[PDB]
């Protein structure tokens, strides 16, 4: 298994720093090197910049020059990115990549990504989710749920721990008045199986610690 | 004709442990209880033979290496041993016959500032072969495209410098390292303790 | 800097057609350091090509890469509905290691006539004095639909939100939910709640509606 | 470099004998000791002895004196660990295990530095009166997530070795520890988790390797149809 | 002989916190004591010899400490790879001797399992021989429970579970459970399902199938 695991996503008040961790598994991580590149929502793939692991030299974009750091720590086979003097334009998922590398050789490429680490910097507190039963009417019916008045993103969905995927549509999240966001998670079901089979939507925020499971019943 | 182990020894300057000095000793009388009745030492581990027998003994040739490398890699100036100095730098035989002598020299080779004059290769291709040395510069290839001189992707500098500094920890800072080589071939032997 | 000019901006093709993308640089770049990665909704980049010929570890055959100086193309012969996605071209030869804007790979169809649900508010959500009614469009295609709330035969403006799903990766279908939030008060004034859907694959505009309380 | 290379896994009769090897390369043979230490099944390690690789000199724990034999062939540079009138509580692990070059201090003292630099991976002898039988391996047929796999029951003895995609496939792959069947028959499954949109696409083939009886299956797996 | 005494047989931590094991001897054995760690199915590997120093390769978040009779062993920053068997060993007198050991285990948070179920292949049906298997993976804690149930009815001693090693990576466990049968009995009957109850699963989880 050579994989890169990054950190959980964060929320940055305007002016402060972000430490993503990228943790190196399956591979020589003492021959090898990483790079850093953030997207912006619905936008392009940004090149932050990239550390040689070995010797920790370290190649920035000018315009992330003078605010950011990459380092590694070789103990743990982690290398990390802090971003400074944090600007609501630095709201994105962040991602660290690195080429596979045996005892001699490396690839050529990056073809190692990480899964990626959503960091928003706003001025807003951090609010756990209201969770409510979209239920099925009373020959296919649609059941969901509603995630609502959170911040910040991401929120995740599953439905029965993972049991149940066909179907299903999670929307992505919408951005009320209040500065909150709110999200639907719908799936279409055969209308025999309304009485017989129960639909739990397990719906989690890491920002705000809150893990939550309820069932859906048709009324 | 006593043999000269004070200038490798008291030398002022030592080398760089990727460009290790080698002083070939021949046709001479070796003291070494200048060696083995001293107290500065921290380290002093002889393979094949015991120092206090040394001024009792001929050898063909000796051979004396000297080179400056970090505390907590002095345990590997030791046959079989691997790592970074071992793999890249300096490597000992399984067989060898000789000692290995290092001291602290925090008081002459740190800077507050760090020195950069010391250096150890990072990169290698391959291990080094045993009293092999590498002072090559040429950039380091780390994937299969020729690096063509220039550094950048899977293309790296293979030297590094210690910088050191009067750190805290001693096992951080610099040491100075002489390894003893006695090496017996089919011929007389041109180098004997006083007793012999 | 080296610019990564992508064509084009958008690309719509059906299944079984071969997409042809290119990349542009400013000047000239080695074939040995431009790669080319597809990045599905909700996923990390995933490395296509490399070295401008070479196909990454269990990439298919169907993916293939060409080019050199300042012109490189990205082809996808057996082109599927799976291969929705973007894809980047990137140079990592000369820092910085610019990336292109992307190109947007999306599936043609037949025309799918929405499904229509209605979901009233629930108790739970009605106790904090808030209620939110969810209009559902479920797997229609093409993307352009057109959702009207109705509460007691009344247009509503400026209360409701859309959220549109990504193009499925199998049926390549959208879906839409629409949500109209009103206060427990406003919400118990009135009876009737509606959504209106116009739709391409719709002869006439199809309404979904409940009354509150029943 | 250094590789210590040791012999397959074997079954032999209570009252038998075993030979164990261990073929050293990547350094000079005769410079080192070679020591031998065994484990049983969920158990601790046990030192059984020493030989001096260059001269052949040998000094063995109490219990096992009388009863192994070590050797070495500087020709080959194997080292060789015999056991003798073989009991069940002699059913373990055994391994060669090479430390470091001993060395003089500044005072003359003879030092020793008999700590574990590098293994064998091991040789796992089975003392037991049940003969050999190689594996049957049967599908366990797939469907987010799926998960397909392979089941190995009956063979004996211990052990066997299960690769996917002759090695391409390893992440999501469980292979589980084997349990003994109540016919004396060792059974295990390896089991491997992939993408569903995979199941028409990809190839999942499982090689199962029963080297005490020289088995060798490559069984593909597909889904029910 | 020379007894090693280890201390505790087994424990448990989360990542990032210390842990100090302890071994202690029977006689005085100066410094001449050694650290293994032993990972699951593998060999034993050096990381501290001379009851202090690090050997070459090993991570600085390993230490030890003692000279005489009393000797520990301490990690400083858990780790996901740090799972497995950790065993002293000592060579100030022949023979040489190892403690009993000490398992070193991960904490982390509960993860559910996820429940697969398999019906016996038709190429075991010929051979009289039906096996169904029950697959629960990537779980945490442990301790589970896997009920096989035949046309409703509870079946025991006619089953045999395996459980992996902690994962080096996510810290979780693997189980394999195995219902056998005659192929006379296997077509008896038409439900065969096997129920789940874990601390990560509000309710139990059952996955079924019809012989058909
Ligand atoms: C190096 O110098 C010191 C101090 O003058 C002296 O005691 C020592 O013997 C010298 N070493 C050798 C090898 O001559």
């Amino acid at each position: 298994q050579v994989q890169l695991v990054q950190s959980g996503p964060e929320v940055k008040k305007p002016g402060t720093s972000v430490k993503v961790s990228c943790k190196a598994s399956g591979f020589t991580f003492t021959s090898s090197a990483m790079q850093w590149v953030r997207q912006a929502r619905g936008q392009r793939l940004e090149w932050i910049g990239w550390i040689v692991v070995g010797s920790g030299n370290t190649n920035y974009a000018q315009k992330f020059q003078e605010r950011v750091t990459i380092t590694r720590d070789m103990s743990t086979s982690t290398a990390y990115m802090e971003l400074s003097s944090l600007r609501s334009e630095d709201t994105a998922v962040y991602y660290c990549a690195a080429p596979y590398c045996s005892s001699t050789n490396c690839y050529d490429a990056f073809d190692i990504w990480g899964q990626g680490t959503m960091v928003t910097v706003s001025s807003a507190s951090t609010k756990g989710p209201s969770v409510f039963p979209l239920a099925p009417s009373s020959g296919t019916a649609a059941l969901g749920c509603l995630v609502k008045d959170y911040f910040p993103e991401p929120v995740t969905v599953s439905w029965n721990s993972g049991a149940l995927t066909s179907g299903v549509h999670t929307f992505p999240a919408v951005l009320q008045s209040s500065g909150l966001y709110s999200l639907s998670s719908v799936v279409t079901v055969p209308s025999s199986s309304l009485g017989t089979q129960t639909y739990i939507c397990n719906v989690n925020h890491k920002p705000s610690n809150t893990k939550v499971d309820k069932k859906v019943e048709p009324k | 004709n006593l043999c000269p182990f004070g200038e490798v020894f008291n030398a002022t300057r030592f080398a760089s442990v990727y460009a290790w000095n080698r002083k070939r000793i021949s046709n001479c009388v070796a003291d070494y209880s200048v060696l083995y009745n001293s107290a500065s030492f921290s380290t002093f581990k002889c393979y094949g033979v015991s120092p206090t027998k040394l001024n009792d003994l001929c050898f063909t040739n000796v051979y004396a290496d000297s080179f400056v490398i970090r505390g907590d890699e002095v345990r590997q100036i030791a046959p079989g041993q691997t790592g970074k100095i071992a793999d890249y730098n300096y490597k000992l035989p399984d067989d060898f016959t000789g000692c290995v002598i290092a001291w602290n020299s925090n008081n002459l080779d740190s800077k507050v500032g760090g020195n950069y004059n010391y250096l150890y290769r990072l990169f290698r291709k391959s291990n080094l072969k045993p009293f092999e040395r590498d002072i090559s510069t040429e950039i380091y290839q780390a994937g299969s495209t020729p690096c063509n001189g220039v550094e950048g992707f899977n293309c790296y500098f293979p030297l590094q410098s210690y910088g050191f500094q009067p750190t805290n920890g001693v096992g951080y800072q610099p040491y100075r390292v002489v390894v003893l080589s006695f090496e017996l071939l089919h011929a007389p032997a041109t180098v004997c303790g006083p007793k012999k | 800097e080296i610019v990564l000019t992508q064509s084009p901006g958008t690309l719509s093709l059906s299944p079984g057609e071969r997409a042809t993308l290119s990349c542009r640089a400013s000047q000239s770049v080695s074939s040995s350091y431009l790669a080319w990665y597809q990045q599905k909704p909700g996923q990390a980049p995933r490395l296509l090509i490399y070295g401008a010929s070479s196909r990454a570890t269990g990439i298919p055959d169907r993916f293939s890469g060409s080019g050199s100086g300042t012109d490189f193309t990205l082809t996808i012969s057996r082109l599927e509905p799976e291969d929705f996605a973007v894809y980047y071209c990137q140079q990592y030869g000369s820092s910085p290691w610019t990336f292109g804007q992307g190109t947007k790979v999306e599936i043609k169809r037949t025309v799918a006539a929405p499904s229509v649900f209605i979901f009233p508010p629930s108790d739970e959500q009605l106790k904090s004095g808030t209620a939110s009614v969810v209009c559902l469009l479920n797997n229609f295609y093409p993307r352009e639909a057109k959702v009207q709330w109705k509460v007691d035969n009344a247009l509503q403006s400026g209360n409701s939100q859309e959220s549109v799903t990504e193009q499925d990766s199998k049926d390549s279908t959208y879906s839409l939910s629409s949500t109209l939030t009103l206060s427990k008060a406003d919400y118990e004034k009135h009876k009737v709640y509606a959504c209106e859907v116009t739709h391409q694959g719709l002869s006439s505009p199809v309404t979904k509606s409940f009354n509150r309380g029943e």
